[PDB]
């Protein structure tokens, strides 16, 4: 009775209603699939465009290749809109400063297209060089600019006045609610300015990230204060700030109280300490006191992330800890640097930080004093915990991890423990045994012991890795460390520290260990980072060789050394062959620069697309 | 709660906030048995929604119609987000070919939206 069906002339994803197929497209994410999607028929292209969210504009928009383009490449309900990663890498986009009047015609064709494919950008990321960017750019969407993000890796011109770099925003768009100067660099003194002379624009903001490329040292309490008082708006503010006592102006006591009291209504807060190996400020007492924290954190009654990532130490603070799950009791990701006493555990109970139960991210960087019997105790009070982390903890054993993943195992997923005296790589891995099968994400300094080695079960969960090396220290001792079978492991993220010059180079004809990550299946992006590694191309021979071996490396982030005396990050010839033989490549990032053209990549490896020289780091070499 | 369907909890539905003229009885089995079990006070919660997405494409279509002209938000997402995945990764003629969709592209139309995709990072 029951007939098999033949082939049918109706396609059921096509006679559902035009809305329904815009609702589908919606879910798909991935860049790729949207694009091959678009390929399908025309009613999916239309309805790929219709709905693509986001967007990162690839190439240059000056070319003509862009400028004469149809209006069906138009994207009406797009939202975030990338013009960061615009070709060449770095260069000022509609700028207003020449290398007369044909520029400032050509700003805004090139503008007026860019407001046709993209006429609802609601967020805009930009590499702003200079003001003018931001000028010849938001006339088309300051009606509706919500959030900006501004990326500048390279120098701040001189002759600009201070807060002129925030002027074209403060001044136009008055829809901005989030400013992200994360990755944008200037000076402190040009965020205090432009955010207190301009009270209109300003008292509406309710996100801001200060951290300014990571070149400056701290705001300083006479500049927080004002930025605090002006903005009594802000939900959520990142910011690094000058901790050091040693400067009259640096962010204490008082300072944190009279952020709470201009900002209450704050609910995430970010503040950390720009680090310097030079001071080496291990134990060095901070401005800030527990009987202050106490007062700071009940005048934030909403706050829900916080992060004090210090270097100075604050003492004797599971007090403040028990007031935060008092005051702020909708508290769940807490990220504590440098802060001493954060359980004690002696008469039991839950005192410290077990005593906010609430919690549901915890990481801790250098704290002395945190011991198996924290983790004991603190297992008990934070049932919630999804992510834990510890950092600098000299007194914590295998012991104290093991039974927290034990005790933790429905809830803990991501587990981070980083340069720990008494947990080395081999013994750390089999104290995650009781979440062997469920941990999802890792994040360990490689140690090894010169015995169990070369020289067990499946991480059935475990799709992202990072690990943390030294200078001419391998990797190959992993799989015999306790990483020999991660199957759905997809992603792997790998740093190495240390000087060069002291490290003896190792005997020529050994490798780091990159082609034995070979037997990870589904093993797809890598960032290997080896920028903080320091003749130079046997250096980067150790650190590539064997990276064709990876049969899936799908996408690659590099970062080469940086050099002793020059501003440029060039890759020498044997790495830029070893990269090269990567035949599996779709996407190639190298975070500096090459003298090889950019097109021997694309020929050496046939389904290569997306490549960049993307040299974010402070000192841009401004190559015009 | 005595829901009428076409061939002979119900509040999920905003469109009941009964004659279902629009719904078979095969496709509303479905429908009660998707809202019966997400009405409780996780990954469990959450692993069911995969398994009792394991049905046929045929099944799959019209239990998106259903969940559209009933207005089970919940429910229009969940089978919206299956279709979403069936179409990531694939090449375009593989797309074709699980949906049966014919190429309508002319050798230049495909080849601008070729053109086009090039302006954006993937």
């Amino acid at each position: 009775e029951e007939v098999e069906e033949g082939r049918s002339s109706s396609s059921a994803i096509l006679d559902l209603p035009e809305p329904l197929l815009l609702h589908i497209l919606s879910f798909l994410t991935d860049v790729r699939s949207r694009h091959r999607a678009a390929l399908a028929c025309g009613r999916m292209r239309a309805a790929e465009r219709a709905t693509r969210s986001e967007l990162s504009l690839r190439g240059d928009p000056r070319s003509p290749g862009f400028l004469f383009l149809s209006h069906a490449f138009r994207f009406p309900a797009l939202e975030h809109l990338d013009l960061s990663l615009v070709s060449p890498w770095g260069h000022p986009l509609l700028s207003s400063v020449p290398p007369p009047e044909a520029i400032s015609e050509q700003n805004a064709f090139i503008a007026a297209r860019l407001a046709g494919c993209f006429p609802a950008v609601t967020s805009l990321a930009v590499y702003c060089r200079d003001p003018t960017t931001l000028a010849n750019l938001t006339p088309h969407w300051q009606a509706s600019l919500r959030r900006v993000k501004l990326v500048r890796w390279h120098q701040r011109p001189p002759t600009l006045p201070d807060g002129a770099d925030l002027e074209p925003l403060l001044e136009t768009c008055a829809a901005l609610r989030e400013l992200d100067l994360s990755e944008f660099y200037c000076w402190t003194e040009d965020v205090v300015r432009a955010l207190t002379t301009h009270p209109s624009a300003t008292a509406a903001l309710t996100h801001l990230d200060l951290g300014l490329a990571a070149a400056t040292d701290g705001f300083k309490s006479s500049e927080l204060g004002p930025i605090a008082a002006s903005c009594p708006n802000l939900r959520k503010l990142v910011a690094p700030c000058l901790f050091n006592p040693r400067f009259s102006d640096c962010v204490g006591d008082d300072a944190l109280l009279s952020l709470a009291t201009s900002c209450p209504r704050l609910t995430v807060l970010r503040l950390s300490e720009p680090f310097e190996a030079a001071a080496n400020i291990q134990r060095e007492e901070a401005a800030i006191t527990v009987a202050g924290l106490v007062a700071f954190f009940a005048a934030l009654p909403a706050l829900e992330d916080f992060t004090m990532d210090l270097q100075h130490n604050v003492l004797e603070a599971a007090p403040a800890m028990e007031a935060l799950a008092r005051r702020c009791p909708r508290i769940k990701f807490l990220t504590l640097g440098s802060f001493q006493g954060l359980c004690k555990a002696s008469w039991l109970h839950l005192d410290g930080v077990a005593v906010c139960g609430g919690l549901e991210s915890l990481y801790m960087k250098n704290c002395q004093d945190l011991t198996d019997a924290s983790l004991a105790a603190i297992g008990r009070g934070c049932r919630r915990l999804a992510k834990f982390g510890i950092h600098g903890c000299d007194l914590v054993t295998s012991a104290g991890i093991r039974r927290l993943a034990f005790t933790l195992r429905p809830t803990l997923k991501e587990v981070t423990v980083l340069h720990c005296r008494l947990l080395h790589t081999a013994e750390c891995l089999t104290a995650l045994s009781p979440i062997r099968d469920r941990i999802e994400s890792l994040e360990i300094n490689c140690v090894w012991n010169t015995t169990e080695n070369l020289y067990l079960g499946s991480w059935e969960m475990l799709r992202s890795l990072s690990l943390w090396f030294s200078a001419g220290q391998l990797l190959s001792p992993l799989i015999s460390a306790g990483l020999d079978s991660c199957p759905v492991l997809e992603e792997i993220s790998i740093k190495v520290e240390g000087d060069c010059r002291t490290c003896p180079r190792p005997a020529p004809r050994t490798i780091f260990g990159l082609s034995d990550l070979a037997g990870f299946p589904v093993l797809a992006k890598m960032k290997l980072d080896l920028s903080e590694a320091v003749d130079l191309s046997l250096w980067e021979r150790f650190y590539l060789h064997g990276i064709e071996s990876l049969q899936t490396l799908y996408e690659l982030d590099y970062w080469p050394p940086q050099d002793k005396d020059v501003h440029h990050r060039s890759l020498t010839l044997p790495a830029v062959g070893l990269i090269q033989r990567c035949v599996g490549l779709r996407k190639l990032f190298i975070h500096g620069t090459t003298h090889e053209h950019f097109m021997t990549f694309f020929l050496s490896i046939p389904n290569l697309r997306d490549m960049q020289l993307r040299e974010d780091y402070y000192p841009a070499p401004e190559n015009d | 709660i005595v829901l009428k369907s076409s061939d002979g909890v119900a509040l999920e539905s905003q469109t009941i906030a009964v004659p279902l003229p629009n719904v078979t009885s095969k496709i509303l089995a479905k429908v009660i048995e998707y809202c019966k079990r997400h009405v409780e006070a996780d990954d469990d919660l959450k692993a069911w929604d995969a398994d009792f997405m394991k049905i046929d494409q045929a099944t799959l279509f019209e239990l998106i119609l259903a969940a559209n002209y009933l207005n089970i938000k919940n429910l229009l997402d969940l089978t919206c987000q299956t279709v979403a995945d069936m179409i990531k990764g694939k090449t375009p003629e593989e797309i074709r070919t699980t949906f049966n969709i014919k190429n309508d592209f002319t050798p230049e139309e495909e080849e601008e939206v070729r053109r086009e995709n090039q302006w954006a990072f993937e």
